This record gives C-alpha cells, sequence and structure tokens, in this order.
C-alpha cells in the first residue's frame, strides 16, 4: 500500500540516528515515482520541510537533493503557504550553511513559488551576506528565481549590476555572478539595460574568463529574448575578427555557431561576409575549422538565400575545399554542395565540378587511413555527394564512377559507407545501377576471407547495392554470390540481412535460395516458420516472374503456382505468430496480397468467360453473365482497396517507404477497378478530365517508378480505348487483361516494416464502468489509457491527440454512436462517456481508440474493447410500467 | 549515408530481430 | 520600439523572399512564426497583432503545404483520401480566417479584405 510504505519509511525519521535519517528523506524520490497521489505528496513534502526545519544540515542537504529530484512532483502539494513557511523560518538561522541550504531550497522551489516577496527579499540580503557559501546559494537562488519571475528579475538586475561595478566583490564571484543577466527575457527595456550592462562590463573587466562569461550570457540574452539578435551577432563577429585570444575567437565561433542553429534567418548578408572574411585572414586551422563549420550549418538553412556570382563566400569554400585539414575540406564541400543545390543560376555552373572533384579528393583521402576522425569526414563526403546526386541529377553519373573507381582501392571499414552511398544514389537515380554491376560483382568476388570483423558488414552492404543495381535478376552472379556466402560466412545473420535485401529490391530467387540455405540455423519453430514463410513468398514471387507478354492463359498458370506458394506461405506464417509481438502486419499484408493475385486470376478467368460462354438468348444488357462478372470483380477490387486503406491507417508505425508501398498496392487495385468501369460498366458516365498533372515524380524507389510507369500506362491506354468500342469488346478485355501482366511483371517489394518493428506504441486503454445498470439511470464509461512507446516514441510519428469512438450494439443497431477527442498529456489520458439504454436487455458496447497525428491523419490503431451491459429494471418501476400498461 | 539503411541504425533492434540475430548468429 | 521595428523587419522578410523553393518557404515561414510567436510572448503590447500576423503566415504556410502535396502528381482515379492532407488544411485556413476577422479587435476594412 502507497500509505503503508510512507509510514515504513516515515517512522525511520524519528529514529534519533542520523544514518537511518538520512535513509528515511532520501527513499521519498522512489515514493513520487510509485505513488504520484497529490494528497500523499502534499502530505509527504510537508513532512520534509518539518524534518527539513528541525534536522542538522547534513539532513537538510538531503532533502535539499530529494526536493531537486523531485521537481515535477512539487507543483500538485497545494499546502504551499504552510510548507514554504516551515521551510523558510531557518532563513533566521545564524548558521550560514543552513542559510545556503534554504537558499538552495527557495531556488529549487522558484517554480511553484513565484512573486513570493520573502524569498526576493532573503536572496537580496543574503547576496551581500560574508559568507561565501551563503552568497553562492543566494547566487544560485536568484539565478532560478530570475528565470520564474519579472518583478524578482527587474531590482536584482540593477543590484547584481551594483555588485558587478562593486570592487569589494572578487572576481570568482563576479565570474559567478555574470550568468544572471542570462535571465533578463522579461522585458525589451529590461533586456536593453542588461545589453547596456553587458557592454559596459566587457570593456570594463577585459579578462579571458570574464569575456567568456559575459560574451555567453549576453548571447543566451539575446537568443531568450528575440529583439537582441542582429547586434549580438555583430558584436560577436567584432569580437571574433579583432580580439586576439584564442579562447574569446573559439566562443565567438561556437557561439555564432549557436544562433545561427537557433535563428539562421535573421542572419544578415553582411554577417555572413564579415565571417567569410574572419575565415580568409585566419592563420590557424583549429579556429578556420569551427568558422567553417558555423557556415556549413549556415549553407544548409534559407541564409544563402538571403545572401544571393562569384561571392566571398564562393571564393572561402573553394579555397577550403582544397585544404590539407580534412575537416576544413569536408565542411568547404558542405558549402559548395549546399550553394550547388540552394539555386540554378549560371554562375554555380563553374563551381558544380569543383564541388565534384574536391568530392573525389576528399574520398580518396578519407579511405585508406581508417581513422576515427577520417570516418566522420568520409560520412561528411558521402551525404553531401548525395545531396549532389539527388538534387542535381546530370552530373551524378560521375560520382557513380568515382565511387566504382575508389571501391576497389580502398579500406574495408571505408567501403561500408560507399556501399551506402552508392546504394542511396541508385535508388534514385536507375539508369546508373545496370552500369556498375560489373565492377561491383568483381568487388564482391575478391572479397573471399580478407576480413574478419567489417567482413560480414561489407558483405551485406555490398550484397545490398548488388541488389539495388541489378534492376533485373541474376543468372551466374546469383551463384557466385552463394558459393561466396557459403565459403566465407557461416554467420547466418549475414544470409537473412542479405536475404532481406534481396526481397526488399525484388530479387526473390536469390532470397528464396538463402532462405532455404537458413531453414536449419534456427533454434526456435517459431522462426523456422517464420524463415519458411519468407522462403515460400520468395518462391511464389519468383514464380510471378514468368509472365512474358499477352499470354493470358500462362498467366493463369504462372498466377496458379504463385497462389499455391504464397498462401503456403501464409499457412506456416501465421504458425509464426506469438503472443508476444505477434506478426499482424506481416499476415495482412500478405492475406492482402492472396486476395489480390485471386482477384486478378479471377478476372483472366472472365477475360476468357468473354470468348467461353457465349452471350444469351436476349434479343450492360444482351451480354449475357460477364456483365455481372465484372460488376462482381469491380467491387471485390473495390473492397480491395477499402482493405488496403485500412492496413494502411493501421499500421502507424511503418516508415514512409512501407506506406508508400501499401498506397502503391492500394493505387493498383483502384487502378484495375476505374479500368473495369471506365470501359466496360459505363463509359458514357465515366473517364471524366483525370489527366494527372504528372510532373516532379519524385518516387523514392525503382518500384515505385516502375509501378507510376505502369499506372500511368494503363491509365492512357484506358482513356484512349474509352467510347472506341462496344462495352461488350474485346480490346477492353485485352487491354485489361494486359493491364493485370503490367502489374503484376514488377515484382513486390517487402519493405521494413514487414521485417523489423521500430516505434512500437500501443493503446492501453483501461476502461472502468456483464456489468448491470439500472434502466432509468444512464451508464458512466470512466475510460483511461495509457500509451507505451518503445525505445525511440517519436521515430516516425507522434500522436496528438486520441479520437476514441464508442457505440452500443442491442440484443448481443449502434444508437450510442460518440466521439471525443481527448489529448494525453502525460503520455496518459481519461475521458468518461455518458452511454444510455432505455431497451430492456444485454447491451453489448464498443470503443475504439484512433490516433490523429501532428499533421492531422487519423490512425485507427486502438484495442476494440468490448463489454457486456444488461438493463435491469427496478421492482417498482417494473410494477409501476406493467400497471401503467394493463 | 542512406537513409533507408536497414542494416543500418541499428540502435533501434526489436525483439523477434534481436532474437532472431542471437539464434542465427552464434551457429 | 525595438520589438515593432522586429515584427516589420519580419514581416518583410517574409515578403521580400516569396522566390524560394517550397521547402524554403515552409521553413522561412515555420521561423518567423516561431518568432511571432515568441515576441507576442514577450512584448505584451504587440502580442495582438504579433498573433493576427502568425496566423496570417499559417494560412500561408497552410496554403503552401496542400499546393505541395503527393495527390497532384497522382491521377484521379489513383486519389485516395485516407491518406489526405489538404482536406484538412482547407479547413483549417477557413477556421483561422474566421478567427483572424472575429477574435480582432482592431481590424478594419483594409485588413478584411485580405482575410476574405
Amino acid at each position: 500500500d502507497a500509505n503503508s510504505a510512507l509510514m515504513e519509511l516515515d517512522k525511520g525519521l524519528r529514529s534519533g540516528k542520523l544514518g537511518e535519517q538520512c535513509e528515511a528523506v532520501v527513499r521519498f524520490p522512489r515514493l513520487f515515482q510509485k505513488y504520484p497521489f497529490p494528497i500523499l505528496i502534499n502530505s509527504a513534502f510537508l513532512k520534509l520541510a518539518d524534518v527539513f526545519r528541525v534536522g542538522n544540515n547534513f539532513l537538510r542537504l538531503c532533502v535539499l537533493k530529494v526536493t531537486q529530484q523531485s521537481e515535477k512532483h512539487l507543483e500538485k502539494i497545494l499546502n504551499v503557504d504552510e510548507f514554504v513557511k516551515r521551510i523558510f523560518s531557518v532563513i533566521h538561522s545564524n548558521d550560514p550553511v543552513a542559510r545556503a541550504i534554504t537558499l538552495r531550497m527557495l531556488g529549487s522551489l522558484a517554480s511553484i513559488i513565484p512573486e513570493r516577496k520573502n524569498a526576493h527579499h532573503s536572496i537580496r540580503q543574503s547576496l551581500d551576506s560574508h559568507d561565501n557559501v551563503e552568497v553562492e546559494a543566494a547566487v544560485f537562488a536568484a539565478a532560478n528565481f530570475s528565470a520564474q519571475s519579472k518583478d524578482f528579475a527587474v531590482g536584482i538586475c540593477n543590484k547584481i549590476s551594483e555588485m558587478i561595478q562593486g570592487l569589494a566583490t572578487p572576481v570568482d564571484l563576479k565570474l559567478k555572478l555574470i550568468p544572471i543577466l542570462q535571465h533578463m527575457h522579461h522585458d525589451a527595456i529590461l533586456a536593453s539595460s542588461a545589453r547596456q550592462l553587458l557592454q559596459q562590463l566587457v570593456t570594463s573587466y577585459p579578462s579571458t574568463k570574464m569575456v567568456i562569461v559575459s560574451l555567453h550570457t549576453f548571447t543566451l540574452l539575446a537568443a531568450s529574448s528575440l529583439v537582441d539578435t542582429p547586434k549580438q551577432i555583430q558584436l560577436l563577429l567584432q569580437y571574433l575578427k579583432n580580439d586576439p585570444r584564442k579562447a574569446v575567437k573559439r566562443l565567438a565561433i561556437q557561439d555564432l555557431k549557436l544562433l545561427a542553429n537557433k535563428t539562421p534567418h535573421t542572419w544578415s548578408r553582411e554577417n555572413i561576409q564579415a565571417l567569410c572574411e574572419c575565415a580568409l585572414q585566419t592563420p590557424y586551422d583549429s579556429l578556420k575549422l569551427g568558422m567553417l563549420s558555423v557556415l556549413s550549418t549556415l549553407s544548409g538553412t534559407i541564409a544563402i538565400k538571403h545572401y544571393f556570382r562569384s561571392s566571398d563566400l564562393v571564393k572561402l569554400a573553394q579555397e577550403c575545399c582544397y585544404h590539407n585539414n580534412r575537416g576544413i575540406a569536408a565542411h568547404g564541400v558542405r558549402v559548395l554542395t549546399n550553394i550547388t543545390v540552394s539555386c540554378q543560376e549560371k554562375d554555380l555552373l563553374a563551381l558544380e565540378q569543383d564541388a565534384v572533384f574536391g568530392l573525389e579528393s576528399l574520398l580518396v583521402l578519407c579511405s585508406q587511413d581508417d581513422s576515427p576522425g577520417a570516418q566522420a569526414t568520409l560520412k561528411i563526403a558521402l551525404n553531401c555527394m548525395v545531396k549532389l546526386a539527388k538534387g542535381r541529377p546530370h552530373l551524378s553519373q560521375s560520382v557513380v564512377e568515382t565511387l566504382l573507381t575508389q571501391l576497389h582501392s580502398a579500406q574495408d571499414a571505408a567501403r561500408i559507407l560507399m556501399c551506402h552511398c552508392l546504394a542511396a544514389i541508385a535508388m534514385q537515380l536507375p539508369v546508373l545501377g545496370d552500369g556498375m554491376l560489373g565492377d561491383l560483382m568483381e568487388l564482391y568476388k575478391v572479397i573471399g576471407r580478407s576480413a574478419t570483423d567489417k567482413q560480414q558488414e561489407l558483405l551485406v552492404s555490398l550484397a545490398t547495392v548488388i541488389f539495388v543495381a541489378s534492376q533485373k535478376a541474376l543468372s551466374v552472379e546469383s551463384k557466385a554470390v552463394i558459393k561466396q556466402q557459403l565459403e566465407s560466412v557461416s554467420n547466418g545473420w549475414t544470409v537473412y540481412r542479405i536475404a532481406r535485401q534481396a526481397s526488399r529490391m525484388g530479387n526473390h530467387d536469390m532470397a528464396k535460395e538463402l532462405y532455404q540455405s537458413l531453414l536449419t540455423q534456427v533454434a526456435s519453430e517459431h522462426f523456422y516458420f517464420w524463415l519458411n514463410s519468407l522462403k515460400e513468398f520468395s518462391h511464389a514471387e519468383q514464380c510471378l516472374t514468368g509472365l512474358q507478354e499477352e499470354n493470358y492463359s500462362s498467366a493463369l498458370s504462372c498466377i496458379a503456382e504463385s497462389l499455391k506458394f504464397y498462401h503456403k506461405g501464409i499457412a506456416s506464417l501465421t504458425a509464426a505468430s506469438t503472443p508476444l509481438n505477434p506478426l499482424s502486419f506481416q499476415c495482412e499484408f500478405v492475406k492482402l496480397r492472396i486476395d489480390l493475385l485471386q482477384a486478378f486470376s479471377q478476372l483472366i478467368c472472365t477475360c476468357n468467360s468473354l470468348k467461353t460462354s457465349p452471350p444469351p438468348a436476349i434479343a450492360l444488357q444482351r451480354c449475357g453473365r460477364i456483365s455481372n462478372q465484372m460488376k462482381q470483380s469491380m467491387e471485390e477490387f473495390r473492397s480491395l482497396a477499402s482493405r488496403y486503406g485500412d492496413l494502411y491507417q493501421a499500421s502507424f508505425d511503418a516508415d514512409s517507404a512501407t506506406l508508400r508501398n501499401v498506397e502503391l498496392q492500394q493505387q493498383s487495385c483502384l487502378l484495375i477497378s476505374h479500368a473495369i468501369e471506365a470501359l466496360i460498366l459505363d463509359p458514357e458516365s465515366a473517364s471524366f478530365q483525370e489527366y494527372g498533372s504528372t510532373g516532379t515524380a519524385h518516387a523514392d524507389s525503382e518500384y515505385e517508378r516502375r509501378m507510376m510507369s505502369v499506372y500511368n500506362h494503363v491509365l492512357e491506354e484506358v482513356e484512349s480505348l474509352n467510347r472506341k468500342y462496344t462495352p461488350v469488346s474485346y480490346m477492353h478485355t485485352a487491354c485489361l487483361c494486359n493491364a493485370i501482366i503490367a502489374l503484376l511483371k514488377v515484382p513486390l517489394s517487402f519493405q521494413r516494416y514487414f521485417f523489423q518493428k521500430l516505434q512500437s506504441t500501443s493503446i492501453k486503454l483501461a476502461l472502468s464502468p456483464p456489468i448491470a445498470v439500472q434502466n432509468n439511470q444512464q451508464l458512466a464509461l470512466k475510460v483511461e489509457g495509457v500509451v507505451q512507446h518503445g525505445s525511440k516514441p517519436g521515430l516516425f510519428r507522434k500522436i496528438q491527440s486520441v479520437c476514441l469512438n464508442v457505440s452500443s450494439t442491442l440484443q448481443s443497431n449502434m444508437t450510442n454512436e460518440m466521439e471525443q477527442r481527448v489529448e494525453p498529456h502525460n503520455d496518459y489520458f481519461s475521458t468518461q462517456f455518458l452511454l444510455n439504454f432505455a431497451i430492456l436487455g444485454t447491451h453489448n458496447i464498443t470503443v475504439e481508440s484512433s490516433v490523429k497525428d501532428a499533421n492531422g491523419i487519423v490512425w485507427k490503431t486502438g484495442p476494440r474493447t468490448t463489454i457486456f451491459v444488461k438493463s435491469l429494471e427496478d421492482p417498482y418501476s417494473q410494477q409501476i410500467r406493467l400497471q401503467q400498461q394493463q | 549515408x542512406x537513409x533507408x539503411x536497414w542494416x543500418x541504425x541499428x540502435x533501434x533492434x526489436x525483439x523477434x530481430x534481436x532474437x532472431x540475430x542471437x539464434x542465427x548468429x552464434x551457429x | 520600439d525595438p520589438s515593432q521595428q522586429f515584427l516589420q523587419q519580419s514581416l518583410e522578410r517574409v515578403y521580400s523572399l516569396q522566390h524560394l523553393d517550397p521547402q524554403g518557404a515552409q521553413e522561412l515561414l515555420e521561423f518567423t512564426i516561431r518568432d511571432l510567436q515568441r515576441l507576442g510572448e514577450l512584448q505584451s503590447e504587440l502580442a495582438g497583432v504579433a498573433d493576427f500576423s502568425a496566423t496570417y503566415l499559417r494560412c500561408q504556410l497552410l496554403l503552401i503545404k496542400a499546393l505541395q502535396e503527393k495527390l497532384w502528381n497522382v491521377a484521379a482515379p489513383l486519389y485516395l483520401k485516407q491518406s489526405d492532407l489538404a482536406s484538412a488544411a482547407a479547413k483549417q485556413i477557413m477556421e483561422e480566417t474566421y478567427k483572424m476577422e472575429f477574435m480582432y479587435s482592431g481590424v478594419e476594412n483594409k485588413q478584411v479584405v485580405i482575410i476574405h
């Protein structure tokens, strides 16, 4: 029990022994974590304040540590006055240590007692005391109270000013005393007075420690109080170009880095010009690297568009591009790449090749050394050339070529990063993949066993770039890769990851072979069923590749074989479903693929049932059973589209890529339904101006490019064959039935949510009311739920509102349809519903938990919890009702 | 640095995948 | 009046950089909306004009984000509303325009015309 544990650690604080008493005090934060109840936190804090008032200074320090560790729980005590009064009573102690501990208490409690005037007076009086610990604690309390109260800040600004220019105050206490002015971000005139004091203070005390602390508190004031920023930036640049000390310049550099990270849009062109001029005439690489880091931070923002020919920034980036320091080279390359991809002026065409060759020189310098600092610059360069390839497409060929030439003559740990870069480039520009296949395959061949630790990562990354590069299948390269893994790697995890990449990129025969090689390597039968299901899915998608062209009989054969293997796979997949981490998305995705393939087979059967099963004896109509057959096919494909949509809405944890894949499947079956409707059922009513504005086809994957190419081709064929034929047409069946082949020719891609579970979130949904309620009374559903973020809480999406829908279905219809959008505030929400049950009997009610994200998209993720409600009648009310009826 | 590299950024190891790694690694 | 000067400077920075890419325009609008919100949290007498201009820039940001959606790159039959963003965006701009017109005391015709 909560109160039982409170008494258990409450009896220890009258023990008399200081050890058990400090035991009792410091057990309090665990109690606060276990039992966050305000009426109990209140009593615990009041007795903590009492033992603070009566205890010695070590017990007071323990109470201080508890109060610091329990800052979020002390806003829920609500007996603030007497608690603060009994702490504050020992500000009058003659002990300076006790006064210091109480000042630290007041500063720790400053969140819940702002504008408390006796605390302000005690801090002001203790700032002038003669004991160093009391003055330091008063400085700490003043720093806390100035952040939480502006009435404290306006007088303490003048006080801190007068005791900074007071020369009786020593230099170290001045150093501790400057950052009080950081919290002057309350009033504009207050910040202006603080800035005037700081301007006098920097020139009054030109010590290196003084100028470091004063410039840092001036910039924290300028960042917090936003109307100070251009003059602060120009002050920092002035102190960077004029003050000769390296430490002052280093603070100016890191401070301008902070201001560029926070507010890059407020930088003027003159500020960037001054920073560039500082970077030109400096002799130190340690300062130039920092200045170029600030300029590279500024280069990735909209400050370049405010800055904008060949300017000082461009010349500086070109100069630092060719530098013996690798960090300076990386920063200059980053600036050049950001300038190149930022705009499309005529002047950047010359420096485009400069960026390319600086990238190549940084690759040839950063690959053969294997330094820990070299890998960071290598990552920067490879990310920069990925950005260069994606932002500007035409010059990507030289980037790919120099990566291929660097791969054969680089160390192993560098090769993983270049494989990642090459895969990132090749998924966006597919024409570069097939030209680089031979060199990459030779690189795979020449591995053998010439590594021991990076061999696995290099093998999986290089097999990944083989699979991305090879848009088609593999004939002998697959056998060579298989032999390389069999001879080299007995680690089955590398084989599993390579097969995972193969099924990601659509190389399904390779995945099938690797999954056959892995069935004897697992321990649990659950993973055996999972691997067998993956093997069968890869085999079925490989069987789907036998569709050559226009051959509907071979289409039926291949679809039937693929269906056989594929729901043998779902037979073996649902055996791998576990109570802990079930295979829900995988099962739904595979079931939807089964249903789509079966609908495709049924539609091809209807293609054949055009020519077979001739029309009836009838003098749309007069077409036979085929009109109803395409009606049923349209209904099935639209149902498939809705089911792909609800899988999309129920996922919520997938990538952008997996969601895009689900959207592509939904668009595929929507395309087939529209192709049925627009040229079989009603060409007159359909075929409106459905001209898709195909502008920037920003398709992230090659699979997506193939799917939208197929969609565009099929839509153009449908529009070109809209009303050219009667609705009972051989061209209609042929074009639709070849659209089936075009849709199935591109292999299916299994995305990351099929394999890896990231952002595991759910709703516990612990509602509180077969329950029985009287007929005249209305039931109250006190429903509450807690969310369960796993590892990264907001990796892809974050919950904004939890939309709860509750409805009641009698005779266990849907008359108590209710909706409430509640917002969780500490990853927990609670709302209360009012359900009416006039009809006596068992009432099945169900509650849903939809999640609306920050973008406003509704995700139907929560459990569908059902409880049954019985509406029993009062005997007096029943007798009255029967007497009134009879 | 691919933004969609599965093998890379393995700090977010799942439950099934971690057990699969432990089962198929030391074998 | 440094705060009034900053508000004018941020507004003219938004106005004078209306030739950027959509990503840069969204970034500039987000920066200026954040700055106007914090300025409203700092200067009390400029709070009304700060969140007035912030709601206007939020309207423009919602319009820009809706006009740069993935649904324009797909055909009408392939359009799907279960991942839609622009439909909520238009409703949000309507709500913000009504909030702008009616919860602000100092409006006139010269502002009502831009609101409409």
